[PDB]
RNA sequence: GAGCCUGCGGCUUAAUUUGACUCAACACGGGGAACCUCACCCGGCCCGGACAAUUGACAGAUUCUCGAUUCUGUGGGUGGUGGUGCAUGGCCGUUCGUAGUUGGUGGAGCGAUUUGUCUGGUUGAUUCCGAUAACGAACGAGACUCUGGCAUGCUAACUAGUUACGCGGCCGGUCGGCGUAACUUCUUAGAGGGACAAGUGGCGUUCAGCCACGCGAGACUGAGCAAUAACAGGUCUGUGAUGCCCUUAGAUGUCCGGGGCUGCACGCGCGCCACAAUGGGCGGAUCAACGUGUCCUGCGCCGACAGGCGCGGGUAACCCGUUGAACCCCGCCCGUGAUGGGGACCGAUUGAAACUAUUUCCCGAGAACGAGGAAUUCCCAGUAAGCGCAGGUCAUCAGCUUGCGUUGAUUAAGUCCCUGCCCUUUGUACACACCGCCCGUCGCUAC
């Protein structure tokens, strides 16, 4: 059950197109960016977003994502 | 089967304050607000029942209790029965 | 005294809050009763009443307001002058579930129409600002057989924790000469970031992000 | 299957105490039956009585007295455990928590409607990816909420504790009890962290992910809230929820000691060992946890046990209480045996009252049941089970149930095989919709 929902899929993509240099390949640094940038009333949801951004960053540096 | 002396104590107390509260229990010994007399609960719920059927008091209920309010018409009915002048006014009004 | 324990003190308080609530919903339901808030303070128990129209509850010189003050002081055991009742007028009643539940109930008891009264309140809920409402009437509607017609417009959240502070549900009974009808009113509260209109806490799925504020790249120092 | 405990048929006939009978009936109605209150049953005091005459009554299963706005002063005021849940609402169960619904714009069709809402992969999931005459969103799902696993980091504790050296016995060591110095490991609860498929390897439209390794308190789980709706599936006996009807003063509210705890065989679930041998016994010894407490119970007299008496704490992290729980651990006894296996059936306490044993204890008492027919229930991790505790019910009580801790596995990290289930295609004379619709003979009546 490691599949993200549209709340995590959409948020992780709109945070990259607005902030690409901010997020790197570390989940812990990306986790702190979402605290100051986005407003989320949940902590477990922030880790899912920042966790999926880390997965996207490995794909971005590998090539153009679809 | 209701005496007369208790009828003045239940109506004058209802006159000085237009609120009368009684608990719905046909087996209660003495009314809490009527402590100086031995008025049973039947003489409080049935003697007030005749006022509602004749349209002299308005009742409310919260699962066990009556909340009686002397209507403007009912106070006029008690002004002559209790033998009080038309100048005095209750506390609620 | 009796030395009331805390496990029995909170219960004795919650029952007084519940019994006073039911007594007023059976007595002040015509003036638009919406609830009461208590503040247990020694020698001064301020029991405020929330209604939509408070000018008629007062009277000529505060006649009906003196009765209720004299009503609970004799049923719950409050001393003379030890209890004080205040009446306040609420705003945007379209967000109050029990206010709109008793509103169309007093119009459905006449058999006029079940579709005009329901549509009549749907406009006021949307006009006052809301993210969706619900009106459900069940029973022997338009025939001896029980029929239920649900009136839905907008959005509605059913599951989760936000359903406690974002949607208020009200249930009322309808007394008709042919049978009994039910009334389900579910008003959704608008997200007010301040806290004056409605709830302050946003939805958990409100990830909405702020703009980068046109971050400019420097060329030369 | 064996005895028994309760539940419902069947019987019984004052009445066996009624509803609900597949999943979704049968420790259900929070219903474990002395009175209550009980709707059932039969006897009776009775206006503790009214919208437009005595209540009594030592005499008895009738003599007379007193009160002095309530007496058929002359067609309706009202009560509800009486019916109808195939008339209802509110709630709840079930479909089914299987994941499924809806809008705008655009496209197709004269139109009802359709597309979106999908071949495939993946995911518990309409969860994503991908595909695409659809695009973009909403409900559900998820997120969220309370729980638990760690944080020697922080905030604080005489209503929680340890730790440091001093008066208590032994051999200063070694163990206990009694007092206000430092701060918080242990305890409590506040804030904030931590875990996201993040790292490596492998397999993959190299997407969605999946698998194995590390590091690590976990690669992580148990609740709750739960959609479009539907059922004639329950609730009128949960209500000052209610319509109508029946019954409404020889009463379809009570109540008195109470009757209603009822058997020739079949049925469910559940406790209790058997077929001592891994068990019963006896004596050690030694460890819980939630929750409740105006009733919980602590000490001293004395019963063998069950009890009883005075003195006390606790409305509670303060007293019970360091909750000395059982199983278990250790020593002895028992032994090809219906045995020390099995516990069936034959003085105190609660209250006004136990007869048809309320429970409890003592002695006596010793049946069936040799791991159980065809079938059938439940479950894969602190789980099943074993063991015991507490709450709800409660004057008296737990073979029930909701919780709780305790000891702790077998097997499986799977499949449509079977039985239940949604989606797609397909067919229909069905559409209050297979509990559907419909044909002919026969039978009745009329033309």
């Amino acid at each position: 059950g490691r599949v993200r929902t549209k709340t995590v899929k959409k948020a992780a993509r709109v945070i990259i197109e607005k902030y690409y240099t901010r997020l790197g390949n570390d989940f812990h640094t990306n986790k702190r960016v979402c605290e100051e940038i986005a407003i989320i009333p949940s902590k477990k949801l922030r880790n899912k977003i920042a966790g999926y951004v880390t997965h996207l960053m490995k794909r971005i540096q590998r090539g153009p994502v679809r | 089967l209701m005496p007369k002396k208790n009828r003045i104590a239940i109506y004058e107390l209802l006159f000085k304050e237009g609120v009368m509260v009684a608990k719905k229990d046909v087996h209660l010994a003495k009314h809490p607000e009527l402590a100086d007399k031995n008025v049973p609960n039947l003489h409080v719920m049935k003697a007030m029942q005749s006022l509602k059927s004749c349209g002299y008091v308005k009742e409310q209920f919260a699962w066990r209790h009556f909340y009686w309010y002397l209507t403007n018409e009912g106070i006029q009915y008690l002004r002559d029965f209790l033998h009080l002048p038309p100048e005095i006014v209750p506390a609620t009004l | 005294a009796v030395q009331i324990s805390k496990k029995r003190k909170f219960v004795s308080d919650g029952i007084f809050k519940a019994e006073l609530n039911e007594f007023l919903t059976r007595e002040l339901a015509e003036d638009g009763y919406s609830g009461v808030e208590v503040r247990v303070t020694p020698t001064r128990t301020e029991i405020i009443i929330l209604a939509t129209r408070t000018q008629n509850v007062l009277g000529e010189k505060g006649r009906r307001i003196r009765e209720l003050t004299a009503v609970v002081q004799k049923r719950f055991g409050f001393p003379e002058g030890g209890v004080e009742l205040y009446a306040e007028k609420v705003a945007t009643r379209g967000l109050c579930a029990i206010a709109q539940a008793e509103s169309l109930r007093y119009k459905l008891l006449g058999g006029l129409a079940v579709r005009r009264a329901c549509y009549g309140v749907l406009r006021f809920i949307m006009e006052s600002g809301a993210k969706g409402c619900e009106v459900v009437v069940s029973g022997k509607l338009r025939g001896q057989r029980a029929k239920s017609m649900k009136f839905v417009d907008g959005l509605m959240i059913h599951s989760g924790d936000p359903v406690n502070y974002y949607v208020d549900t009200a249930v009322r009974h309808v007394l008709l000469r042919q049978g009994v009808l039910g009334i389900k009113v579910k008003i959704m509260l608008p997200w007010d970031p301040s806290g004056k209109i409605g709830p302050k806490k946003p939805l958990p799925d409100h990830v909405s992000i702020v703009e980068p504020k046109e971050e400019v790249l420097s060329t030369t120092p």
